[PDB]
């Protein structure tokens, strides 16, 4: 795409980020906006969000701690 | 004379439209270092540039 202006797996990346991200007219603060929101709040948002989703999806954290499987039953199952 | 006159607005005062239109739609980069410019309340350095 850089060489172009110097589902194709996955065309949504350069496509949506191109025609979205080039159609900004005062972009230069908004780049810092998506940066400074997305770093902390997105990284902790996803990394929280999946473990939440399993953490109530079929939890049952039963096999609560190890069920005392000694000791060094280190991820035995 | 059409190479002076039908040679269009160059006579380039649409660069003034680039000066106000790019004084507003490009105020998100120069003032991005200079939101507080002459002070440090919003903590920014007094630098925007005169280019164009």
């Amino acid at each position: 795409d850089q060489s172009l202006n110097k589902q194709e797996n996955e065309g949504f990346n350069r496509i949506g980020f191109l025609l979205k991200t080039i159609n900004n007219i005062n972009k230069l603060p908004v780049a810092f906006n998506i940066i400074t929101e997305r770093a902390k709040e997105e990284i902790h948002n996803i990394i929280v969000k999946s473990t939440e989703s399993i953490r109530s999806k079929h939890p049952s954290l039963l096999k609560m701690a190890t069920s005392l499987k000694n000791d060094n039953h280190f991820g035995l199952p | 004379e059409i190479k002076s006159l039908e040679s269009s607005n160059h006579e380039f005062l649409l660069s003034a439209v680039t000066r106000m239109y790019t004084q507003i739609k490009q105020v998100w980069s120069d003032n991005v270092e200079e939101q507080v410019l002459h002070f440090e309340r919003i903590s920014n350095a007094t630098t925007n540039g005169e280019i164009l």
